[PDB]
RNA sequence: CCUCCUAAAGAGUAACGGAGGAGCACGAAGGUUGGCUAAUCCUGGUCGGACAUCAGGAGGUUAGUGCAAUGGCAUAAGCCA
RNA sequence: AGGGCUACACACGUGCUACAAUGGCGCAUACAAAGAGAAGCGACCUCGCGAGAGCAAGCGGACCUCAUAAAGUGCGUCGUAGUCCGGAUUGGAGUCUGCAACUCGACUCCAUGAAGUCGGAAUCGCUAGUAAUCGUGGAUCAGAAUGCCACGGUGAAUACGU
RNA sequence: CGCGGGGUGGAGCAGCCUGGUAGCUCGUCGGGCUCAUAACCCGAAGAUCGUCGGUUCAAAUCCGGCCCCCGCAACCA
């Protein structure tokens, strides 16, 4: 496994948005391409719009979820199938 | 009934009180407790930034460079 | 002597034959064994079962087989139900720790197969 | 044996005294356990049927009656009738013996466990103890690498509810299912 | 030629009238004495859960019957020792 | 800025390492050449399961360091059973490079643990310091080498004949 | 309208009797080589026996009904 070695992660560029959010406890999408950002306990019940390079995809934060980054949940690759080739594009 | 077909009862009967020699007299958990997740929840459990071990001595709070020594 | 029985492989080197109760390694065995007063290369049928029971003491306190083969299936099927990244390549079969796919899925997904064109 | 001169001195009279009844009659006893291993298929070979025979025979050592199908007119293969199930009927003392093996040496068996619901009871308090494998009591070198073999086992009674049909083995700690 | 029917409830009565079936089989597939209960669906279940045996309910012999059909069926021509 | 050149259905070119016991395992032991490192790399030191770490002598490179170069040497160990060879996948943590480790980065480590037993069609270089085979350093180089370039260890059959 | 023969994997056959096992020869599609095609080599896909029904644990086979192709048939003259 990889980590985020020993300094100290909010994100610097997810932080200017979220620390207004908190302030509601939540509020509407915030428009987000900082897929480079962990998941962490102040951002528990947050909704998080991420950017994937083609489309922003809502991100409904919670306790289950922070043992990961934000871009997991979100695609990026299309994997043709191998009965018949894949169509679409899933989300 | 069928008096006659009954066994023996040398290996029946014998010793319900048994040691541990290769296996328990009762097992634990048998009955599923709890249904496993396999997860811990990172960052929730443990810290956002690790353990700090291995390389002890103090710190220094001033200045220091690969390149300054000669 | 089996170790514990249920699943052990009969007649094997004392190193490998704890690699069966789960949780107990070549590593583990091998300090288990020199705690025991065991040397590596005899073979298990060489054992009375007081040794037996010094070996089972020494395993009873780590995870019973059942739950172990049981954790890395609660593991995958977790990850796919999250929907993250791990749990997206493991639906497909393909690596979750970045390696290739032009390559190298024949360790998890088996043998090639033909694919007309 | 043991188990039925208890079950007369400790849960005959718990019944009698928590549902109130008008005779000592309307009691339960414990009556006849017949048992299944409905092992199946082999219908010539009935190699699978003497496989369940060495299962069986680590538990209750008797003689297999071997199960045909009793009209032989069902759904399933059909050549030379059919072999199912192998039997082993456990009667009066044979049956209070095996009972009081029954926890103390088969709960130390099971490791991995789904059976035995005790809500499952239902109509006369009849019930079907699905184990998933084989309960050994004590043998040498039982244990070879092995697969299957649980057995139904069927307890009947002379209970006429549900709530006095799941309370055998009561008085014995199992870890039943809620 | 048998069994169902035309066929008119004794007399079973035509027609290249309608339909199913038979050309043997079995040295037990016979006799006698004694005991006994199913097709099917559900609940219990390890594999019978869908089908099966075991055990419980519902139904009450609707299965079976050497072979077609008719009659028959707990006294069980059904099943077994 | 995020995604991507490293996708994945597969097939194909190329290289690596293995399929053994001439070897692998363990403890102990030996000598290179050549070159890079004052954005940098670094002994001793103490810490860390190991990786690494902080401290810091040092190093302009025939000085100090990568580096204990490995193959090779000693001794016991294993018996064709995919093993005592091979160690891939994957669960999980510890650590590294970086204001970012998720798809697409580097290292240690614990448990669990497979294909492969000399490979169809296809397919190429070599005449001797070569072919074969081991280890090393370096260009590139924030982070990624099986590659490439060069170095040195050990080093083969045969060339009748046109 | 009668009477009789015939209805196999994309093509042409084998199997055929109370029936159980789908075989032969091609062709097809993917790949290799060849400067390319080619033959060649490697791998692969392919069957509700014309259709419907009956008996059975199993039906191309043995049976009942039908459609269609052909021979007869289109009178006894």
């Amino acid at each position: 496994p990889r980590s985020l070695k020993k300094g100290p992660f909010i994100d610097l560029h997810l932080l200017k948005k979220v620390e207004k959010a908190v302030e509601s406890g939540d509020k509407k999408p915030l428009r987000t391409w900082s897929r480079r950002s962990t998941i962490f306990p102040n951002m528990i019940g947050l909704t998080i719009a991420v950017h994937n390079g083609r489309q922003h995809v809502p991100v409904f934060v919670t306790d289950e979820m922070v043992g990961h980054k934000l871009g997991e949940f979100a695609p990026t690759r299309t994997y043709r199938g191998h009965a018949a080739d894949k169509k679409a594009k899933k989300k | 009934m069928k008096k006659d077909i009954h066994p023996k009862y040398e290996e029946i009967t014998a010793s319900c009180s048994c040691g541990n020699v290769m296996k328990i007299r009762s097992t634990v958990g048998h009955d599923l407790n709890l249904d496993v997740c396999s997860k811990c929840h990172p960052f929730f459990t443990g810290k956002q930034r690790d353990v700090a071990t291995g390389g002890r001595v103090d710190r220094f709070n001033k200045r220091f460079n690969i390149p300054g020594s000669k | 002597a089996r170790i514990a029985g249920i699943n052990i492989p009969d007649h094997k080197h004392a190193v490998i034959a704890l690699t069966s109760i789960y949780g107990v390694g070549k590593t583990r065995s091998k300090a288990i064994l020199a705690a025991a007063g065991i040397a590596e290369d005899v073979k298990i049928s060489e054992l009375s079962e007081g040794q037996i029971d010094t070996l089972r003491d020494e395993v009873a306190k780590f995870v019973v087989e059942g739950d172990l083969r049981r954790e890395i299936s609660m593991s995958i099927k977790r990850l796919m139900d999250l929907g993250c990244y791990r749990g997206l390549r493991h639906r497909r079969g393909l690596p979750v720790r970045g390696q290739r796919t032009k390559t190298n899925a024949r360790t998890r997904k088996g043998p090639r197969k033909p694919i007309k064109k | 044996a043991k188990l039925h001169d208890y079950y007369k001195d400790e849960v005959v009279k718990k019944l009698m005294t928590e549902f109130n009844y008008n005779s000592v009659m309307q009691v339960p006893r414990v009556e006849k356990i017949t048992l299944n291993m409905g092992v199946g298929e082999a219908i010539a070979d009935k190699k699978l049927l003497d496989n369940a025979a060495a299962d069986l025979a680590a538990i209750s050592g008797q003689k297999p009656l071997i199960t045909k199908a009793r009209k032989s007119v069902a759904g399933f293969k059909i050549r030379q009738g059919y072999p199912i199930g192998c039997k082993v009927t456990l009667r009066g003392e044979r049956m209070w013996e095996f009972f009081e093996r029954l926890i103390t040496i088969a709960v130390p068996r099971i490791r991995d466990f789904r059976g035995l619901s005790a809500k499952s009871f239902d109509g006369r308090g009849n019930y079907s103890m699905g184990v998933r494998e084989q309960i050994i009591f004590p043998e040498i070198d039982y244990d070879k690498v092995d697969r299957v073999r649980g057995l139904d086992i069927t307890i009947t009674t002379t209970a006429k509810s549900d709530e006095e049909g799941r309370a055998l083995l009561a008085a014995f700690d199992f870890p039943f299912r809620k």
